């Protein structure tokens, strides 16, 4: 897992989010099934909810609010990449400026699956 | 020898070639110089 | 348009290199590697492990000359890497990462030669694209005709290949291991009869200079023997580097005659004229009269004075009398292959045929057999 560790007096939110997904009650311990549920939801195949698609195109975009076709083309067939480029719009950042290559998955997912 | 210390690869280069005034080897030396001279620790 | 490609001809004797789209190569230099053999006593002169190319020719007195390419095959790959590095950096002064390279090699060669050449030109020099071509096809480009049989004789190997209307017949390609180095060795052997003895590798270049300067192909062999026996008008005088004067005489037209009669060397194979005729007869019936009219000579070994008349007369004797035989020898036939390379390297339709770096990465060095030829 891409988790930087032991920064000099700094707090990161990835480990906190993982701990909340595993043990939301802050029990301090994870059982065999508590980690197995995370492993099963992280491993493969079937999907329960669209929220994992929501925050997994964020991880595919490496935390960026916009994604590119080149980033999508190391994981996905160019058939589906052409589909995505045809049906998903251009990204607008919080500053308001528009990249020519900026693509928003948030609006697309909330439009089709919401 | 200082250039060889920096592991810059020179071929068919000699001191007597530079002293004698050979054109091609001098130009090659200049060309080669131009190309080649411009805790978390505990967790891992 | 964008960046121009590099054209490199690696014959067995001499290496030639230049930019694509140019008329003549920029760098022409012998393919030798020299290393010293005596003791070194002067402290502070600096060291030099190897002498590459022309630099080894001037200081050849204190070196043992070694040839990396033998009979068209690369035997010592390290010296080939040294020669290629010297060509790229000292002779042309170009970074190899920006340019594609086009290379030349013989018709019939071992597979490992091409595989190792592709691996070397991709792995170390990091060229973006590369290609391998047959030398005689490039000669047919240099001539500018679509149909003909082309015979190329270098320092390593002689080969004949016929091409009709852009299609090359693979079963009619003939390869013969009789070239300029064998003629140089035969000249070294027959110069013993007059009393001159050359043994070390330094004197081989002197014998080669003698052969290039004072040798010619006799039109009629026995008549020239009679003439040289009758008079002394055929003798010529040459001056050695140390100042002695030698006089060849009879051996001027006996060294290049050995191409037409390989039994002088002990070889069982036929002459070059019979090889060309047999390679013509291996083809089909309908294209033979076109091949008779478009015979092309290529390579440096065919630069003897009087080679064209002897070849035309021999092939006229062997062929049926009802057809005409013409031999097309351009005056600049030494560099013909390289010129053809330039004509190939900057065609618009050729740009889709380079071996891409990604293709090599995903295919290994075995991609060169699927492409090229
Ligand atoms: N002017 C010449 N006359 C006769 N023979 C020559 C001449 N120039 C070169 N040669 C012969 O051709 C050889 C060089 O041929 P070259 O074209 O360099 O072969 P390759 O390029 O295929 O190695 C020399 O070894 C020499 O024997």
């Amino acid at each position: 897992y891409y988790l930087p560790m032991v920064e000099e007096g700094e707090s990161e939110p990835k480990f906190e989010k993982f701990l909340d997904a595993v043990d939301p009650g802050r029990k301090g311990y994870v059982t065999q099934e508590d980690y197995t549920y995370f492993l099963i939801d992280k491993e493969s195949e079937n999907i329960k909810s669209s929220d994992e698609i929501e925050n997994s195109f964020q991880a595919l975009a490496e935390g960026k609010a916009y994604i590119t076709k080149e980033d999508m083309k190391q994981a996905l067939t160019p058939e589906q990449v052409s589909f995505c480029a045809s049906h998903m719009q251009q990204y607008v950042d919080p500053r308001g400026r528009s990249h020519p290559a900026g693509y928003d998955y948030v609006g697309f997912i909330n439009s089709y699956f919401g | 020898q200082f250039l060889k210390e920096q592991r810059v690869h020179l071929e068919n280069m000699g001191s007597h070639d530079i002293v004698d005034g050979n054109h091609r080897l001098v130009l090659g030396l200049i060309w080669t110089i131009i190309l080649r001279f411009q805790s978390a620790k505990d967790a891992l | 348009d964008d960046i121009a490609a590099l054209v490199v001809d690696n014959g067995s004797g001499m290496c030639k290199a230049g930019f694509a789209g140019d008329d003549a190569p920029r760098a022409v230099f012998p393919s030798i590697v020299g290393r010293p053999r005596h003791q070194g006593v002067m402290v502070g002169m600096g060291q030099k492990d190897s002498y590459v190319g022309d630099e080894a020719q001037s200081k050849r007195g204190i070196l043992t000359l070694k040839y990396p390419i033998e009979h068209g095959i690369v035997t010592n790959w390290d010296d080939m890497e040294k020669i290629w590095h010297h060509t790229f950096y000292n002779e042309l002064r170009v970074a190899p990462e920006e340019h594609p390279v086009l290379l030349t090699e013989a018709p019939l060669n071992p597979k490992a030669n091409r595989e190792k050449m592709t691996q070397i030109m991709f792995e170390t020099f990091n060229t973006p694209a590369m290609y391998v071509a047959i030398q005689a096809v490039l000669s047919l480009y240099a001539s500018g005709r679509t149909t003909g049989i082309v015979m190329d004789s270098g320092d390593g190997v002689t080969h004949t290949v016929p091409i009709y209307e852009g299609y090359a017949l693979p079963h009619a390609i003939l390869r013969l291991d009789l070239a300029g180095r064998d003629l140089t060795d035969y000249l070294m052997k027959i110069l013993t009869e007059r009393g001159y003895s050359f043994t070390t590798t330094a004197e081989r270049e002197i014998v080669r200079d003698i052969k290039e300067k004072l040798c010619y192909v006799a039109l009629d062999f026995e008549q020239e023997m009679a003439t040289a026996a009758s008079s002394s008008s055929l003798e010529k005088s040459y001056e050695l580097p140390d100042g002695q004067v030698i006089t060849i005489g009879n051996e001027r037209f006996r060294c290049p005659e050995a191409l037409f009669q390989p039994s002088f060397l002990g070889m069982e194979s036929c002459g070059i004229h019979e090889t060309t005729f047999n390679s013509i007869m291996k083809c089909d019936v309908d294209i033979r009269k076109d091949l008779y009219a478009n015979t092309v000579l290529s390579g440096g070994t065919t630069m003897y004075p009087g080679i064209a008349d002897r070849m035309q007369k021999e092939i006229t004797a062997l062929a049926p009398s009802t057809m005409k035989i013409k031999i097309i020898a351009p005056p600049e036939r030494k560099y013909s292959v390289w010129i053809g390379g330039s004509i190939l390297a900057s065609l618009s339709t050729f740009q889709q045929m380079w071996i891409s770096k990604q293709e090599y990465d995903e295919s290994g060095p075995s991609i060169v057999h699927r492409k090229c030829f």
